[PDB]
């Protein structure tokens, strides 16, 4: 390869933008360099950001489970809008009463367990009563001390 | 493929008396 | 409105070149030419069950604290096999 | 074996019977197990009315 | 774990029976043309709910037992019995669009 | 309308105002793309079933998008602010949180100790 | 009846 | 689950197509257009895609279906689709 | 049902469970029987109960295991022994639901 | 293969009945029941309720009881 | 999968994709086949009014309305074939799917496993090797000059003469190896 | 150790004298000789090290450095055997020699008991690497990387000159011995605040800290292979060993002046593993791992805990391995497709389903699979660093969810997906370059059924 084939800068002319666009192999009206503002962005190009869920999926491709040909300009992030990783593909719900809707059911969840918690339900009865006090011996006791005699009553 | 080389273009600029 | 005149004609040309190759990709009657019960229960289970019985009767039981169980959960009114000692009843219950 | 199409086909008597075998099976181990022991109906014991109890057996003064 | 395998075993059958198709939609009358994978996916719905003497009473009974008779959490309580009954309903559901309507599967029958 | 797309599940093809234009001037838009797009592919097919074509094929897309994520970054980096400043923060931010949470859990432990107090009723090994 | 199954190589 | 043939095709195509009620059981051919010699729309012949993909239990794309005017069209796609003949 | 009563309406005269015995034991009793245990304390350990399991009611336990033990094919075998363990506890719970219900009848003595 | 003759799939005698009748009282008529007819035919017809499902074996199970049960009585 | 799309994209076959899509979206809300087959002729109804309107920039917007109280009637949960994208079945043995040039590699005691094979294989090659030429002559020389082209690959006119760019589409591998 | 490194000097006329057909041979199966006789000096029956001269010494840090650099001798002069095969037999011979040079200055590195032999050979090193990364590498870039890889390494290395030279001039031997019976503790003064930077930032550059690691990278893409085994291997290890021997003579400064280099470490590790999970370039990727794994080194030598020095010589022979494995398992694709772009070919364990489980494996090495030498280090630091500070887990946890998710993404878009149809150069494979692998893993099978010589100093 050579430097004509390859990246640049921001061309910042007409005839400069032609020539990137047909080095990209992209129609001029369709060129548009990421706008400026001071980073590796050259010359690549800006393409809609959209999954490669959203490519048809009955067209064979050039480079299948990509959906891509072998000319038709990578997304500078392709490497996070395949099919493995993320889709941008619509829903038939929209983002914001999903949200809306996940989180509240979740913080309804959480109000609702602290509203169990004080409003315990505990069945009618008392606490079960262990023998010898508590069972002070065979939880560690130190035999040499005293136990405290506490004592239950029929 | 190929090792990589240098080209005229990487040998001239050893070419002008001050670098 | 379908497939115009010559897309007709390119499919049917693809279709008998494809239909050849996959009659082509059968295998003749000779094709894979090449040169030519308790005894699993002896050879499976009971070599090395013979090999595991010796590791774990010379090796395992030998050394101090490899095999450790839990206490044979003596019961009230039983003769102990080690001394013979009687564990009492229980006091009567109403 | 066969195939057929858009009609009925004709069942082997192994797969019936064997189905029918597992379910009354089933069936005859749930009467069994529930005519011996109902105790998911009730227990053997009664949940007792505390409210009509008495309160010397308690043991309260006025 | 017994539940489970037969669930997914009948499920298979009914699979590998037909095509790759796993959807209830296009499954049918599966209580006819599949006696034994029917009878054994019931068996296994029925003990999956708490099926007096099938496995799933000998826990499910003491479970639902305990925590009506435990006094840690009420809307824990709750939510695991409606969650109880979201259970008989999709067995419910499995049973019905799988093993009670009319064949919706295509009709080669293999 | 009763859809409200996000930069993630975007809005389709079905929905645009765009898909309805019957304008002449995006019909040959469409058309030199479609042009291009079948250039292209007519050359992959004429370099894939070449016989005597013994490689693989160079893919130059591919590597334009290497040198572009690899190689052509500091040439066109140019400071800025937003740069200067994010770049500062996201190096020497994270390293000051994490210094004083440190600091203040050792300052806290050796404290402890050295008042006598600590429960290390088993560590061992450390 | 028979297909051949297209495998790598499987001798090396 | 054994496969299926190029009459098999052709017999299950013209058995779905002798049931639609517009098209009569006669009047048909295995070359027989929808439209000119039969007297068909287009969201018929939609219709007629859906039976076929319902029938051998797989999907006629769209752009595929608007092709598909003739039933000796259709045999030709499944044949060439599951790789029938050998 | 005995939540609504402290819950929604009639609040702070029903027990805690938690605080059961709030009040004195004796209070109303002029006389007292200590409750008794059967199974002591080495019986009860080398029986290898667990510390939840060996209440007052660990001797009918002990018989059960015995049972289970001695006869364990036919594990059937014993469930008269089951039943004993059973009623003894069932017995000890109606302890605890009248200490419950003692505690109750008392706040209300207050007012 | 063999297949069936196509002149045997009909209306009467299913559903399809009262979805062209609702369909003509809606003033239209309905093409391809013909190709759904096969699921309501022989084989494939009448109602099987959950009932009849959830009690499948019942009768041997019972039967299979009352032995026990009597020779629990005789033993 | 095997014919290539269009740029334009006409109005009818948006509209008989809809219809498409709206049936089956329709059979996956109502299950059974009865209630299917009474709405999806109550649908057919719907699309044959306002079949005949002249009106490009009325059925457009009818189209759009369309689409709209589709997307709000979406099922979430489609049926969708097997075999097909978004389901079961659909890349599945693509695993298995091995190309033929890896036979190339194969030693000399495979290859002599299965020998009429290759003896086909060869001549097969030989044909290939023998129609690239004029097969490459046939597509220069039948190039659009205005400039505008599409994926539409001319079929072969003469005899001995093979459909340009077909062995990619023949040797393709089978959907169930 | 004479007995080692003669030998090791003895296989240089053995590559000149011999035939051009017949010198790969007899070098590659000497060089397996010579480490199997680099095993005698694991005869540690004892709890005192083993000194052979005033010159040579062996610990149990030095022996598994030692005999890891003269295991991998062979299995660089196999892997470097397809390319320069074309080349002129003087061309091939001058890569063994400077291969072998590798070796023995390794050892001699490993085996110093003064700190100056230590420093004269950890230099002596750049000059074949540079030498290999120059003359045989493949791109243009090769230069500026051997540039960054030289003067990263000198401009940390010359303060360390005049740091041992102020140790020498202070106490008089700069022997490791008796530096470590005879270390007075430090006044706490910047005047040996420098002291400890200008001893630890020549090996933290090296190992490397995220500050500074932009010659890693360079390098590692653009060395031919066995350059990227060697510069993955131990020449990153040749910091660590360097810093578990000069620490001992830094207390109690490093309680204090390791905060910012713990901290960068752990923050730079989170961030380069994140880079690894989004890197166009697998020997790219492989690289950024690398660092991602050293920087707990360089915490757990920071924290000197014995678990702490313990998990840090385990993580460094394993990751030595496992690296240079896989930086294997990537040429053995570049040899064939002739490019470092990943996602190009996508679908392979069709045509080369053995290697696909060597990738297998040595990706399950990279992650923490517990039966491993790899997640014993690994959790060892984890423990230590837990023990030093309870907040840190947050990190290692991140690390650890990260180093899944990159590892696995490489086998998957490398391996698993369909088949890149258009590679009719995918020859079936090598006996060579599955030996190769077969070599590479076993010994992490072996190590792992005994850890017990792959412990330090410590244990
Ligand atoms: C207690 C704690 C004990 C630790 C337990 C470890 C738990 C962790 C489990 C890890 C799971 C990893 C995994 O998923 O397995 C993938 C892996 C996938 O391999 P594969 O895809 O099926 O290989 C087929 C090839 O693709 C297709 O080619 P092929 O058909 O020709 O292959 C046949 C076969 C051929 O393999 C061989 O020929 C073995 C070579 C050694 C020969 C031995 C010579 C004997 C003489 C010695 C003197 O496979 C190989 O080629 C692989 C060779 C490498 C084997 C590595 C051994 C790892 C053992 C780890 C211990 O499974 C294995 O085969 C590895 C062996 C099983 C793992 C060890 C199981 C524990 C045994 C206890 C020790
Ligand atoms: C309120 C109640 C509490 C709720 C709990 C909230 C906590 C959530 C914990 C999980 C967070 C991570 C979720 C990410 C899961 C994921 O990425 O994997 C699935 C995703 C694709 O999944 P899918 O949408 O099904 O694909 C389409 C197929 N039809 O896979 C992909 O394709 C992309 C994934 C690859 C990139 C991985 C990058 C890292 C992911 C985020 C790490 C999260 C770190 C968390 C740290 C906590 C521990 C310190
Ligand atoms: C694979 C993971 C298996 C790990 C268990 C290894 C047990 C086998 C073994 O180590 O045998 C060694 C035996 C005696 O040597 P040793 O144990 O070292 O005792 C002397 C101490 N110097 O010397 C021998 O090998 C000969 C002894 C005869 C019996 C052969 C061993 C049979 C053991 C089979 C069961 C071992 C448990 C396997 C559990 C696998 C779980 C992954």
């Amino acid at each position: 390869m050579t430097k004509d084939m390859l990246p640049g800068s921001y061309p910042r002319t007409p005839e400069e933008r032609a020539a990137a666009a047909k080095k990209y192999n992209m129609r001029v009206e369709d060129y548009e360099p990421y706008p400026d503002d001071g980073m590796g962005y050259g010359d690549y190009p800006m393409l809609p950001n959209r999954s490669q869920h959203e490519r048809d999926p009955w067209y064979q491709w050039d480079h299948s489970e990509l959906r891509m040909n072998w000319g038709e300009p990578i997304h500078w992030d392709l490497d996070m809008y395949i099919r493995n990783r993320v889709d941008t593909s619509p829903t038939p719900v929209s983002w914001d009463v999903m949200c809306k809707h996940l989180f509240g059911f979740v913080a309804f969840m959480v109000f609702m367990f602290w509203v169990g918690h004080v409003f315990p339900s505990y069945q009618p009865v008392g606490p079960k009563q262990y023998p010898y006090n508590n069972l002070y011996l065979e939880r560690g006791g130190d035999p040499t001390k005293e136990p405290e005699p506490v004592v239950h009553y029929d | 493929a190929r090792q990589w080389q240098p080209d005229i273009e990487w040998a001239e600029q050893f070419s002008g008396a001050v670098m | 409105s379908g497939y115009t005149p010559d897309e007709k004609l390119r499919l049917q040309q693809l279709r008998e070149l494809r239909r050849r190759w996959l009659k082509d990709q059968e295998l003749s009657p000779r094709e894979p030419v090449l040169p030519p019960s308790s005894l699993f229960a002896v050879s499976h289970v009971l070599i090395p069950m013979w090999f595991v019985h010796y590791y774990v009767k010379y090796h395992m039981a030998t050394k101090p604290y490899t095999i450790v169980s839990s206490k044979p959960r003596i019961f009230p009114g039983d003769t102990i096999l080690e001394t013979g000692e009687v564990i009492p009843p229980m006091r009567d219950f109403p | 074996i066969q195939p057929r199409y858009r009609e009925f086909p004709q069942l082997t008597r192994s797969q019936v019977i064997q189905g029918e075998f597992l379910s009354s099976l089933m069936w005859f181990w749930i009467l069994w197990r529930f005519w011996h022991d109902s105790d998911a109906v009730l227990g053997h014991f009664s949940y007792p009315d505390p409210s009509q109890w008495t309160d010397e057996e308690l043991g309260i003064p006025p | 774990a017994f539940f489970k395998a037969m669930l997914f075993m009948c499920s298979g059958s009914i699979i590998h029976s037909l095509a790759d198709e796993q959807d209830i939609r296009k499954m049918g009358n599966i209580t006819k043309i599949m006696p034994f994978t029917s009878s054994c996916l019931v068996i296994g719905s029925l003990a999956l709910t708490g099926m007096p003497f099938l496995t799933g009473f000998y826990s499910k009974d003491l479970i639902i037992e305990a925590i009506n008779t435990c006094n840690t959490n009420a809307w824990a309580l709750l939510i695991t019995l409606i969650a109880t009954s979201m259970t008989a309903m999709y067995s419910m559901r499995i049973i019905y669009f799988v093993t009670m309507t009319k064949p919706r599967f295509p009709p080669l029958i293999s | 309308s009763k859809y409200k797309p996000a930069p993630l599940a975007t809005l389709p093809s079905t929905l645009d105002p765009a898909e309805y234009d019957v304008s002449p001037e995006t019909r040959r838009a469409q058309v030199e793309r479609l042009s291009i797009r079948a250039r292209l592919k007519r050359e992959y097919l004429l370099q894939y079933n070449d016989p005597k074509r013994v490689s693989h094929i160079e893919d130059p897309a591919l590597i334009r998008w290497t040198y572009a994520r690899s190689a052509n970054i500091y040439p066109n980096f140019r400071p800025t602010p937003k740069n200067s400043l994010l770049g500062a923060v996201a190096g020497f931010g994270p390293l000051i949180f994490w210094y004083y949470v440190f600091k203040t859990d050792r300052d806290r432990k050796e404290r402890l100790i050295q008042e006598g107090k600590l429960d290390r009723k088993f560590n061992i090994s450390y | 009846k028979r297909l051949f199954v297209v495998k790598p190589s499987l001798y090396y | 689950a054994p496969p299926l043939t190029l009459d098999g095709i052709k017999d299950r195509v013209l058995y779905v197509l002798k049931l639609y009620d517009k098209i009569d059981p006669e009047k048909l051919s295995v070359n027989s257009h929808f439209m000119k010699d039969l007297g068909l729309d287009s969201l018929d012949q939609v219709e007629i895609i859906m039976a076929m993909e319902d029938e051998f239990g797989f999907e006629i794309p769209d752009i595929d279906a608007e092709k598909l005017m003739c039933p000796q069209e259709i045999v030709d796609y499944i044949a060439d689709k599951k790789d029938v003949y050998e | 049902a005995h939540l609504t009563r402290r819950y929604l309406w009639d609040a702070s005269v029903e027990p805690d469970p938690e605080k059961i015995p709030s009040f004195p034991p004796d209070l109303g009793f002029p006389e007292r029987k200590e409750r008794v245990m059967v199974a002591t304390q080495q019986e009860m350990m080398d029986a290898q109960l667990t510390l939840q399991q060996r209440d007052y009611c660990a001797h009918y336990l002990i018989r059960l295991l015995k049972c289970k033990r001695d006869s364990f094919p036919n594990f059937l075998a014993c469930k008269h022994e089951q039943h004993d363990w059973d009623y003894c506890e069932h017995l000890d719970y109606v302890k605890r639901m009248k200490e419950f219900e003692r505690e109750r009848r008392l706040l209300q003595r207050k007012k | 293969m063999e297949l069936p003759d196509y002149r045997q799939w009909k209306i009467e005698g299913t559903p399809l009945e009262t979805v062209q009748k609702k369909l003509a009282a809606r003033g239209l008529r309905d093409p391809w029941a013909r190709n759904e007819a096969w699921r309501y035919m022989g084989g494939f017809a009448g109602n099987i309720t959950f009932p009849s499902v959830i009690l499948k074996g019942f009768k041997w199970g019972f039967a299979a009881f009352v032995v026990a049960l009597g020779a629990e009585y005789f033993l | 999968a095997f014919c290539a799309p269009p740029a334009y994209l006409t109005h009818q076959q948006k509209v008989l994709r809809l219809y498409k899509r709206a049936l089956r979206h329709l059979e996956s809300w109502c299950i059974h086949r009865d209630k299917y087959r009474y709405f999806a002729c109550l649908m057919r109804a719907r699309f044959e009014e306002h079949k005949n309107e002249k009106d490009m920039m009325r059925a457009t917007q009818l189209l759009r309305e369309a689409e709209e109280e589709f997307w709000q009637n979406q099922h979430p949960q489609p049926y969708i074939f097997p075999d097909s994208p978004g389901g079961t079945s659909f890349e599945r043995y693509e695993c298995y799917k091995v190309p033929e040039w890896c036979l190339d590699y194969w030693h000399p005691s495979e290859k002599a496993m299965y020998p009429d094979y290759f003896s086909k294989r060869e001549q097969w090659k030989k044909l290939r090797m023998e129609s690239w030429d004029r097969e490459v002559k046939q597509l220069q020389e039948e190039t659009s000059p205005d400039g505008i082209m599409t994926e539409a690959l001319p079929p072969a006119r003469r005899e001995g003469d093979l459909p340009p760019l077909w062995w990619h589409i023949v040797t393709r591998p089978r959907e169930r190896p | 150790m004479l007995k080692i490194i003669l030998p090791s000097l003895m296989l240089l006329p053995l590559t000149w004298l011999s035939s051009p057909k017949k010198t790969w041979t007899n070098v590659t199966s000497y060089s397996f000789l010579i480490s199997l006789t680099s095993l005698t000096l694991l005869w540690q029956t004892d709890e005192n090290y083993k000194n052979f001269s005033n010159m040579f010494s062996s610990d149990p840090l030095s022996t598994p450095l030692i005999i890891l650099t003269a295991w991998l001798l062979p299995l660089m002069l196999m892997a470097s055997q397809n390319h320069l095969k074309k080349d002129n037999n003087v061309l091939q011979k001058l890569y063994i020699s400077m291969l072998i040079s590798l070796q023995i200055l390794l050892i001699m590195t490993f085996s110093a008991t003064e700190l100056i032999m230590f420093y004269i050979l950890f230099e002596a090193t750049l000059i074949p690497t540079l030498i290999i990364i120059t003359r045989w590498g493949n791109q243009t870039e090769r230069l500026n990387a051997g540039i960054y890889f030289l003067f990263y390494t000198l401009i940390g290395s010359i303060p360390l000159l005049i740091a041992l030279i102020l140790i020498q001039n202070h106490v008089g031997t700069l022997n490791l011995m008796i530096l470590s019976f005879t270390t007075h503790t430090l006044d706490a003064s910047w005047s040996n605040n420098l002291l400890w930077l200008a001893c630890m930032m020549a090996f933290l550059i090296k190992m490397p800290l995220y500050g500074v690691h932009l010659w890693l990278p360079k390098a590692h893409v653009e060395a031919p292979i066995a350059g990227s085994m060697i510069l993955a291997a131990i020449l990153l290890k040749l910091g660590s060993y360097g810093m578990i021997r000069i620490s001992i003579i830094l207390d109690p400064l490093t309680k204090y002046m390791a905060y910012p280099f713990i901290l960068l470490s752990l923050w730079g590790m989170i961030m380069t593993s994140s880079i690894c999970l989004r890197q166009t370039d697998l020997k790219s990727l492989i690289a950024y791992s690398s660092v991602s794994h050293m920087a707990l080194v360089i915490a757990s030598i920071m924290i000197q805990t014995p678990w702490s020095f313990m998990g840090a010589t385990m993580l460094m022979i394993a990751h030595g391995l496992t690296s240079s494995l896989l930086f294997c398992l990537a040429n053995s694709n570049y040899e064939r497709i002739h490019s470092r772009t990943m996602i190009m070919a996508r679908g392979l364990q069709m045509v080369f389903p053995l290697m696909a489980t060597w990738w297998l494996m040595a990706s399950l090495a990279n992650l923490a699979l517990p039966p491993s030498i790899n997640l014993m280090g690994e959790l060892f630091i984890t423990m230590s660093l837990f023990s030093w500070s309870n907040f840190t887990i947050i990190l290692m946890g991140i690390n650890i969810i990260i180093t899944g998710m990159y590892s696995m993404y490489m086998i998957i878009t490398t391996q698993r997906g369909k088949l890149t149809n258009h590679m009719i150069n995918l020859q079936p494979s090598h006996t060579r370059e599955l030996t190769l692998m077969a070599l590479h893993m076993i010994p992490l099978i072996l190590l792992t059924t005994s850890p017990k010589l792959i412990t330090g100093l410590t244990m």
